[PDB]
């Protein structure tokens, strides 16, 4: 909680340190480099950052864990684990679990 | 550098569509129950997927162990997860077995539809009965269900014998995202009907942190303006007044001194952009010129029995016929075609990308409410907005078709409060698609009077402020208020950083008292350089007057102009607005504009009596003409409405330009928020 | 051959953009100051301005944005330790 | 500059889906008989 | 002009439903299990449900499509079949044709087959077809600047048009010009063919369509010199050791 | 696409003719015996290139009925080919074999 | 290559060392002696890794 940068888990003074060496950009305040003193190798061009939510297994109490096997979203117009023919018959689904709303 | 809690309130729709039982059709009920008069009776609607091995009183056997008692005892159905919705046969035709069995929701739980359909697990293996508590302990209700045949009653065969089973239990139904397009029934009781009501998704909806973060600090006003000052010095250095947008500054020079196509994550650089499809229709029509057929699971529907037949010689007439003992007696053919059905593809395609992507968007005008729903009456909320009815006869194949061309409602709404959006969806994929997000930023300092400058060994007071109302900070993708639905933040920890430089030391000392000395002084300007003024137009009015008064006008650059719709324009100068409601983009700020094309005329004096440039200089004599409508002489030019003497001026103050016959400008001289990269005739 | 008589409309979209009219004698750009703005029939004058605008109807309250480009430029000197002066100043239309 | 003869060997395949028969669905069998013992 | 063929990827079958989500059902009865008296279990009816249920065996009934493929083989047939030189069809059945091989219905009326150009053909190879390659790929739907022109126009049939044309003569392209008092006359051409074009080829003469002009005018601009300075360089451009020489491009013969 | 086999010294097909009518009238009176279905029988090289059997009902080999349910799927494609600028043609950085200009 | 099992190919190579890749060469009579490989794993690729 003190050094965690652009939103990632990497922190600022790396961040720092492969910005110099690549453009000598820095000193100046962050920018976008230049089109052409970045190429396709480079590292800028390839930086992708990510995040995402999982549902908590401690506050929601009623949360159960899962296994595959049992699982059915979409039942009675699917297969069961192998694309074969479908099978099965309508339900309301059990999987997963939502976000919003 | 900011840390703290985000909450976006129920409203928040990231993914289009839904994503609970999506291929199941949009009209077919599930499993259930309900009851009739004579006499309160109950009547079912199920089916038995899954076969099984035999029935008793105690259940279904499904299974026998060598090792067991009972010779090898029976295993049963342990209720609580057995016969599982995911299970069934294993090929087309699939021999019919004697006895079968499924599950089925019970006559209390409300009925809805399949599509959409959720309820949360109980038990670790996917149960899902609403558990009861009985005794001090956690138990469960189902109830088994037993049924026969019909004409099993109505015969001899009195020795009738249990055929199908069902399990009968609970759930706690719930439907996150999707309301109910029809119902026939104002009751909510489960009828006969209420079998056939249908399903609809919620219209998506992004929300998440404006681009480059403009709006979380104050600006321009003297709400509170910010203080940088010498550590001792006890009178400021930075002045600001309340005519200089700031932002529109930092703004565009972003643009210009580089490339925006590109994103950076940090400062979360994405420009607000439009699909170009979603703006003009380029109608083109669909491509089919083949039938497409669907087909039975075993390509053969029909089937007539027939029997073998051998040709058994007649000599001196007719030959006869016996039948063979080779094949069996009964084989099943066909004659003809195998039954299909015929669809068209492409036309489908493209008339759910038409309505999905224009028709909901169409002005609130030409929409009307919709039966036996409830519905707010608040006409700016979420739920207003998702519930109401838009006529897909309106918009389909057949309109303004092989032209290129804009639905002369749309032009009048924001395009780019829109949820084809990338950078809207970049944005709001960047925090996460959740709903309670704890966040982490970098903010970047946007004053140009001092965004630039070389501060000197010292000390100094920097002092600032940020808002905290979340109509603004915020942006959404349908422009709702957020202050009724009310979404949430609270920061915490709020910290600076800065960057020194490892300059070797008698270099600094001489590179200082160099620079100390008056003759040095620093000088900026901002890339912006102009004032601001507004004025209120009343609705359905046509002409605006603007007077100032004597004055002096020393080096004066010029005028620029655009217009703005009310409603969505907070006003400024204060540091908070309770009459701010909507929250769709802000043209004032991001710098995004659409009303242009609305303007005929515009005439410039001074004190009244002479004109500018005036002497003669263009076709009119002392004014500036924008568009005639038609009758037009000899005044269009590019297949438009603008007349040749405004274009010329524009391709003129733009690039200097036209004296020498005009061409497409260079590339580089041509940047994003340019003329000639967005002039689209139609 | 069985189409009907018809008739032809015409328009354009210039979003993204303003519309900007330079205070310069032929129009050109040729410098961040400009000969009329530095004639100003030579300052011992002044004057007063008007404008008119005529823009087609909506259905709802609207805003005319306008901004004139002028000059703002701040110096600054910061003469002995941990001490920081400046000067702001712009036209027209400043204070 | 170089010329020779090069064989993949039988596992290659660029193709993705099938060349055969694509439209007719995953299980439809072919016209045919089989035999089976008296009952 | 060149097909990158690849097949697809349809590695899920596609199966369409029943308005109902339910295929067939046979009424049934409830019952109930009046307690086995030691032996046999008894069976009786019950009286809480309905004479009748709906109630269904096995899996629903459902028909079924492949998707990819048929799009992959509509976009075949529309885009490439059609294009096929004349040489490889023939004529429709029990309808009356075209006999001119240059006009619209002659183009429209006959018939090609499938068979020619399908999903199999020259599986997984960037290539050509052969018959193909001798026959222009600009006349062809399919392209984008055609397009745009057809559509800046309109969809109309019958358009008032009102357009300019620039000067391409290069001898004069960019000259300047002193003062003076020249005469420019030029003369425009009128026949459908030669300005007009069509995505497929087809004559105009035949089908009639025609066009008329009503006034024609000529624009023109000057850059406001101040006069003296128009003079000293009218009186510079005159000394013949500063005539102008032109070029054009391509210039050859 | 028959099989040809031969016999007398030359090549020839094994193609026969099956007749078949109505069991669907298997009763009533006689004369009524006409055929109405002609079929043509025959034996082909079967032979799949590039498919698999996704679903296999029995662990046999013959043809019994339930050999109707089988259902097959493709193969995935696999792309082959020479690496980028014929890299590894040539040796280099090995002691073993060194080139000699 | 086309997509056949067998393939007749006809090719050129360039030279990759950095110390002759740029030299200018002067008049004489010189020695060019070099290797290949013939492993049919290093120099294919395979797109599924068999
Ligand atoms: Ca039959």
């Amino acid at each position: 909680e003190g050094y965690n940068v652009a939103q990632c888990n990497m922190t600022k003074d790396w961040f720092l340190v492969q910005m110099l060496a690549n453009y000598n950009i820095g000193y100046q305040g962050f920018y976008i480099p230049e089109s052409y003193k970045d190429r396709m190798y480079s590292f800028f061009r390839n930086f992708q950052p990510m995040s995402r939510q999982v549902v908590d297994d401690t506050k929601y109490k009623d949360y159960q864990q899962v296994g595959i096997i049992h699982q059915h979203n979409n039942s009675g117009f699917v297969g069961y684990l192998a694309p074969t023919m479908r099978e099965g018959q309508a339900y309301p689904a059990n999987v997963p679990y939502p976000l919003i709303g | 550098d900011i840390r703290g809690v985000l909450d976006r309130g129920p409203t928040f729709k990231p993914y289009s569509g839904t994503a609970y039982n999506a291929l199941a059709p949009k009209g077919a009920p599930n499993s259930c129950e309900w009851d009739e008069d004579d006499g309160k009776k109950t009547h079912v609607y199920a089916q038995a997927p899954f076969a099984g091995e035999a029935i008793n009183k105690n259940g279904l056997q499904i299974g026998t162990n060598g090792a067991a008692t009972e010779g090898n005892k029976e295993i049963y159905a342990d209720k609580t997860y057995q016969p599982e919705p995911q299970i069934g046969e294993s090929q087309w035709n699939e021999a019919e077995s004697s006895v079968a069995g499924g599950r089925v929701l019970k006559k209390t739980t409300p009925m809805k539809p399949c599509y959409g359909s959720y309820a949360r697990p109980t038990n670790s293996n996917g149960g899902q009965g609403v558990m009861v508590e009985q005794n001090g302990k956690l138990e469960s209700q189902v109830e088994m269900q037993f049924f026969s045949t019909s004409v099993n009653a109505m015969n001899e065969a009195n020795a009738i014998q249990p055929k199908l089973l069902l399990y009968s239990e609970d759930v706690n139904m719930e439907t996150p995202d999707t309301h109910l397009s029809y119902k026939p029934g104002k009751s909510d009781d489960n009828s006969k009907a209420m079998l056939g009501q249908q399903s609809m998704p919620n219209r998506p909806n992004y929300i998440a942190f404006r681009d480059n973060f403009i709006g979380l600090m104050y600006y321009n006003s003297t709400g509170n303006m910010g203080v940088l000052a010498g550590q001792a010095s006890q009178l400021n250095a930075v002045v600001d007044l309340q005519d200089r947008n700031t932002e529109l500054s930092y703004q565009l020079l972003l643009d210009s001194i580089g490339d925006r196509t590109r994103y950076f994550s940090m400062w979360n650089q994405a420009v607000d952009s439009y699909d170009p499809d979603v703006r003009i229709i380029e109608n083109h029509g669909t491509e089919d010129e083949l039938p497409n057929y669907c087909f039975p699971l075993g390509g053969i529907g029909v089937t007539d029995t027939y029997q073998a037949i051998k040709a058994t010689n007649g000599n001196g007439g007719a030959t006869t016929w016996a039948q063979d003992n080779t094949f069996a007696e009964r084989n099943e053919i066909g004659v003809g075609n195998n039954f299909a059905m015929e669809i068209n593809l492409n036309a489908n395609l493209w008339r759910n990308f038409l309505y999905s992507n224009i028709a909901l968007y169409l002005p609130d005008k030409l929409k009307y409410n919709p039966t036996n729903v409830e519905i707010s009456d608040n006409p700016n909320t979420y739920d207003y907005m998702n519930k109401r009815v838009v006529a897909p006869g309106l918009v389909d194949c057949y309109i303004n078709l092989g032209a290129r061309w804009s639905l002369d409602y749309m032009d009048n709404v924001n395009p780019f409060n829109h949820h084809r959006n990338a950078g809207l969806r970049y944005r709001s994929m960047l925090l996460g698609n959740g709903r309670y997000v704890p966040f982490h930023i970098q903010v970047p300092q946007k004053f140009f009077a001092i965004k630039n400058l070389l501060l000197l060994p010292g000390s100094y007071t920097y002092e600032w402020n940020f808002r905290k109302d979340v109509n603004m900070v915020l942006q959404s993708s349908l422009g709702n208020d957020l202050r009724v639905d009310g979404a949430s933040i609270k920061f915490d920890s709020i910290c600076l950083y800065a960057t020194f430089f490892p300059m070797a030391h008698n270099t600094a000392s001489t590179l200082e008292a160099m620079l100390r000395n008056d003759t040095n002084d620093q000088s900026f300007n901002d890339y912006l350089s102009a004032a601001n003024m507004l004025y209120p137009i009343p609705a359905n009015a046509t002409n605006v007057p603007i007077s100032i008064p004597s004055r002096n006008w020393a080096a004066f650059r010029g005028w620029a102009f655009t217009r703005l719709k009310t409603k969505e324009t907070p006003s400024l100068g204060s540091g908070y607005d309770p009459y701010y409601t909507y929250s769709g983009s802000i043209p004032y700020l991001d710098g995004t504009f659409y009303l242009n094309h609305t303007f005929k005329k515009v005439a410039i004096t001074f004190d009244s009596s002479v004109s500018w440039p005036g002497n003669d200089r263009l076709l009119t004599p002392n004014e500036f003409e924008i568009k005639r409508s038609v009758d037009g002489e000899g005044y269009n030019v590019a297949q438009c409405n603008m007349t040749k003497d405004w274009f010329l001026v524009q391709m003129l103050a733009n690039y200097n330009i036209g004296y020498q016959g005009f061409y497409i400008p260079e590339s580089y001289k041509d940047r994003m928020y340019s003329f000639f990269r967005n002039f689209q005739p139609m | 051959k069985t189409a009907v008589d018809s008739i032809t409309q015409k328009k354009f979209l210039c979003d993204r953009t303003l519309w900007r009219i330079p205070f310069s004698s032929n129009f050109m750009s040729m410098g961040a100051l400009t000969d009329l703005g530095q004639n100003l029939l030579y300052a011992n004058s002044a004057h007063a301005l008007d404008m008119t605008f005529e823009v087609d109807p909506m259905d709802e309250p609207t805003l005319l944005y306008v901004l004139f480009e002028v000059f703002d430029v701040v110096r600054v000197h910061q003469p002995h330790r941990g001490v920081i002066e400046t000067v702001y100043l712009r036209t027209p239309f400043s204070a | 500059d170089i010329r020779g003869v090069l064989d993949r060997g039988p596992t290659f395949k660029p193709y993705s889906g099938t060349a055969y028969n694509a439209l007719a669905p995953k299980g439809a069998p072919n016209s045919c008989e089989w035999d089976e013992d008296d009952t």
